[PDB]
RNA sequence: AUUAAACCUUGUACCUUUUGCAUAAUGAACUAACUAGAAAACUUCUAACUAAAAGAAUUACAGCUAGAAACCCCGAAACCAAAC
């Protein structure tokens, strides 16, 4: 029984939808088990990697601060040397900071680094096991897991994932740029593709807001 | 000038640990939390600059605001001297 | 914002008209804004060029 | 796409690959060497919404036609932009679009052109006018926070002297306007005009689009003085006696 | 490794201790009171008989509504000397030119 | 460092804390309550609200105390 | 103390400059050094005079008598070039 | 921390000059410049 | 250049400053370290979105948001307060 998935949003008519492989962890073998949609709008983007490269400028260098300090004449019992803590925080515009996870996916997919799993429970928790899976589907030396929330995430890939340096498992509302970057192949619960494409579809419109959120 | 006769002892660098591989984590904590939290609000330093940025004369006075009640009179009023010698050098040249 | 309500005749008295259907099939496509308008907008730069843009 | 062609093709990326745009950052200039070495309150602040501006709103149905028009409404289609820092005092409408503007339905609005009047009340629809504080007005875009607040629904306020004779003239269709002569008012802009006048009793809607609210009722759902159980979605009613007098007063 | 459990604010009223010195005293204010029933309602637990005013706050409010605020029946009167003015005034000026 | 209780509130910290808090309360009420002084030299305003004459708007008001030295003696 | 690793790697390689120069190292045949190959050189050899060259027949030319006793004292612990060499 | 290599840069054109020149480099900079 | 280190031939020390000139005048025994351009209100440029834009407070009949782009050092005679 081939598991087949439709994007829930209506997908625009000019554009025909992408479509994948949906793989299991299961067993080693049990690499395709089904074919999903997805959305072109979010998975079909144009690859505009300046937007990622200036992400992951503003990710790195929104929270560094500076606790260089120096005394000046006046100070002492350098002319233009380090004074106090600095901060260079900025935020960019919500809608690029969107479009960059969005260029993000494409890549990934793209370049055929994106795997797409229906779930991510394992036969065991044995790190070995899960490397292993790895090199027999020629993943990448760093592979990220990505569940949709951080409460139910399964009991054996939490051990596994835990004790795993270059593999990584983040909730779904952890996912940055970054990390994608940062991991060679990124691996996606088929319930956190929805999630994710329901907060980057749902930014069309404007409505500008009037007060803050929180 | 006379240099070192030795080299350096050798360092290395673990670039996938914890901290530098899961370095910006949640950071779309607004996008993908609903903008219940900013990501301004993610920001740890020094409480008069959290989620804030300026000058070193701003930054200088949001210091003297939120802490003046609790600094030290010594360093309160040295504060005050050097925001005297700095507003005059911005605010009049 | 709410996608526009179906009029019994085009071009809607104002002046709006949806996408028209059959849609062409040359090989680039101009896709409508969000607002369902056309990307066209009209730019002055230096003050002295006027310009016309498509996205 | 030729260019996703490119994109399949191509290894994957890293993180040191990331290069900033072309020309995205400009030089900067540093002392290291020789090259930097050396050396009205009172007037209404009223806003206008235009006729033709009208006439898109109902054609893409971002204000529900069956619904009489409000201000709140058009706030909540973002219509105009309305800033209690601007402190806005008023509402009006653009002469420009009568022309591309055939339709009929009712509204209020703060203001009111004589010859726009006409217009749509020639198509068949209701005008008035209606006063709403600035500080209440702001609070009427606004529903929610004070709820937050905890505030009650206050009674709505009344025009300053300046302003009485504006909102009290029959022409200017005010709700301090005399109802007697609404009946004589109407068929002198019908004649003015010319067209033959549609009596609004014929209209099957005549009594959702004629209703009109207590000058003291800011909410023609929600009397003044009322309160709302926003936690429970549920709208509260006080049953106080004293209360009554206190709205009285 | 895996990632810490995500950032979560709260939920819920939260009552500030008014011995507490460090608590601002904005947030011991009846404002306060009132905005923890308007987050959460009956959950808040504010009795919603005490929103309204009291009897003395009723009291002073009576007096500002007729001390600044004129009725329908005191504007129209107004009107009224302010146009006999205006006519006198005009009469004044056809017999003057 | 920095001081997490203000200056001002070294004083409530003593008197929390030590003999101050083994003092009678009726005595520790006596000095506790503060009393604010008949006025003599100022007016209070007798309304809380009045309209602005230039804005004719009503806005809260505020009392001010003219500055008044009672010597030693 | 100057901090860094590249200053005092590059401060290594002017001692080696130094070194060189006051000790020059003892001389010694390409044949002992690495990346050498008697094969390619001797190809390489013949096409570069343009001549022809019998592989055997140079090899036994360039074989030498005392060559010979090395190979044995160290087979202890093969043609002469004598007849080519009269010719 | 490449100021060592700068010196010796105008001291190699420098090594054959007589006096304090050839090792000042004040000086032996100026001679080198003259002599090219 | 040269067979050849010197001979023959050619050539009025350096910085600053005077006129765009010094056979003026200042400063330098030499070695090593240290020793002097710092801010964004607006514009151009790079992008996001567009009669809208911005994660609250702003501007708008193509505007609006983000990013990048900037303005030294040492040295007086003095003046005043508080101690000695």
């Amino acid at each position: 029984d081939p598991v087949l998935r439709k994007c829930e949003l209506r997908i625009p008519v000019h554009r025909r939808p992408v479509q994948a492989w949906v793989e299991s962890l299961r067993g080693f073998e049990q690499e395709r088990i089904g074919l999903a949609e997805l959305h072109p709008d979010v998975f079909a983007t144009a690859p505009r990697l300046d937007i990622v490269h200036q992400v992951a400028i503003w990710q790195r260098n929104f929270r560094r601060i500076s606790y260089a300090n120096t005394k000046t004449r006046a100070e002492v019992s350098v002319a233009h040397g380090p004074r106090g803590p600095t901060s260079y925080y900025y935020m960019l515009p919500m809608k690029v900071r969107a479009l960059g996870l969005k260029v993000a996916l494409t890549v990934k997919l793209m370049q055929d680094d994106l795997h797409i799993v229906d779930s991510l429970e394992l036969p065991t928790a044995d790190p070995q096991y899960l490397t292993e899976l790895a090199q027999y589907r020629h993943w990448g030396s760093s592979v990220l897991l990505v569940d949709l929330t951080h409460e139910e995430m399964p009991k054996n890939v939490v051990a596994a994932t835990s004790g795993l340096n270059s593999f990584n498992l983040i909730p779904a509302v952890g996912l940055n740029v970054y990390s994608m970057l940062k991991h060679q192949t990124l691996v996606l619960t088929l319930p956190s593709v929805a999630f994710l494409e329901d907060k980057l579809l749902w930014q069309d419109s404007r409505y500008t807001p009037l007060y803050p959120f929180r | 000038a006379f240099v070192r006769l030795t080299l350096p002892p050798p360092k290395v660098v673990d670039r996938w640990n914890e901290k530098r591989a899961l370095f910006g984590v949640y950071d779309n904590i607004g996008i993908l939390g609903n903008f219940e939290k900013h990501p301004k609000e993610l920001i740890k330093g020094p409480v008069w600059l959290r989620g804030w940025r300026g000058n070193e004369l701003q930054r200088c006075v949001r210091k003297k605001k939120f802490v003046g009640n609790r600094m030290f009179i010594e360093d309160l009023h040295n504060l005050n001297k050097r925001i005297s010698y700095l507003y005059k050098h911005f605010n009049r040249h | 914002i709410p996608e526009p309500p179906k009029h019994k005749h085009y071009p809607t008295p104002s002046g709006w008209q949806p996408p028209r259907d059959p849609l062409p099939s040359l090989p680039y496509f101009v896709r409508r804004s969000r607002m369902h308008n056309i990307p066209v907008y009209k730019e002055i730069t230096h003050g002295n060029r006027q310009m016309t843009l498509i996205r | 796409g030729t260019s996703l062609d490119l994109l399949r093709s191509l290894p994957r990326v890293s993180l040191a690959n990331l290069k900033p745009s072309p020309n995205s950052r400009k030089r900067e200039r540093r002392p290291r060497d020789r090259r930097r070495g050396r050396k009205h309150s009172f007037r209404h602040q009223y806003q206008p919404l235009s006729l033709r501006r009208l006439q898109y709103l109902i054609d893409l149905g971002r204000v529900d036609p069956t619904q009489p028009i409000d201000l709140t409404q058009l706030v909540n289609g973002r219509g105009v932009t309305i800033q209690p820092l601007k402190r806005d005092y008023g509402v009006q409408l653009v002469e420009e679009g009568a022309d591309t503007f055939q339709a009929k339905i009712n509204i209020e609005v703060q203001l009111a052109s004589e010859l726009a009047i006409a217009a749509i009340e020639k198509n068949g629809g209701v005008v008035t006018t209606a006063f709403y504080d600035p500080r209440s007005l702001e609070i009427l875009c606004k529903p929610i926070p004070f709820f937050l607040r905890g505030q009650p629904i206050p009674k709505r306020m009344l025009p300053p002297e300046s302003l009485v004779p504006y909102y009290t003239d029959a022409k200017n269709r005010g709700y301090l306007a005399d109802p007697a002569k609404f009946p004589e008012a109407r068929l002198e802009l019908a004649m003015k005009f010319g067209y033959v006048l549609p009596d609004i009793t014929k209209d099957e809607l005549f009594r959702m689009l004629s209703a009109r609210k207590d000058p003291r009722q800011i909410f023609f759902g929600l009397a003044p003085g009322w309160v709302v159980n926003m936690a429970d979605k549920k709208i509260l009613k006080p049953t106080d006696e004293n209360l009554l007098k206190y709205y009285s007063s | 490794y895996r990632a810490p459990p995500p950032p979560r604010r709260r939920p819920g009223p939260h009552s500030p201790d008014p011995e507490n010195l460090l608590t601002p005293r904005w947030q011991l204010t009846p404002r306060y009171v009132a905005k923890q029933f308007g987050r959460h309602g009956a959950i808040s637990g504010v009795p919603p008989a005490s929103l309204w005013p009291t009897p003395e706050q009723l009291r002073e409010l009576e007096a500002e509504e007729q001390e600044w605020y004129p009725s329908l029946a005191t504007m129209q009167e107004s009107l009224r000397l302010q146009q006999q003015a205006l006519e006198a005034r005009r009469q004044a000026r056809e017999q003057r030119i | 460092p920095l001081h997490r209780y203000p200056v001002h509130l070294w004083q409530k910290l003593r008197l929390r804390q030590g003999i101050c808090a083994r003092l009678p309360a009726h005595f520790l009420r006596s000095l506790e309550e503060e009393r604010t002084p008949t006025p003599v030299h100022y007016k209070p305003h007798g309304t809380k609200f009045k309209i602005n004459p230039k804005n004719g708007q009503r806005e809260r008001v505020e009392d001010v105390p003219i500055p008044v030295h009672y010597p030693p003696e | 103390v100057k901090k860094g690793f590249r200053a005092a790697f590059r401060f290594q390689k002017e001692l080696e400059r130094w070194r060189l120069l006051r000790c020059p190292p003892p001389p010694v045949r390409r044949s002992e050094k690495p990346n050498w190959d008697y094969h390619a050189e001797v190809q390489a050899f013949g096409s570069r005079l343009q001549e022809t060259f019998s592989l055997d027949l140079l090899k036994t030319a360039f074989i030498n008598s005392c060559y010979i006793k090395s190979e044995e004292a160290k087979r202890q612990s093969l043609k002469d070039n004598q007849e080519l060499f009269e010719q | 921390t490449d100021r060592y290599w700068r010196v010796q840069e105008v001291l190699k054109h420098a090594q054959h000059f007589r006096g304090r020149k050839n090792r000042c480099y004040r000086l032996a900079v100026r001679a080198v410049t003259r002599a090219f």
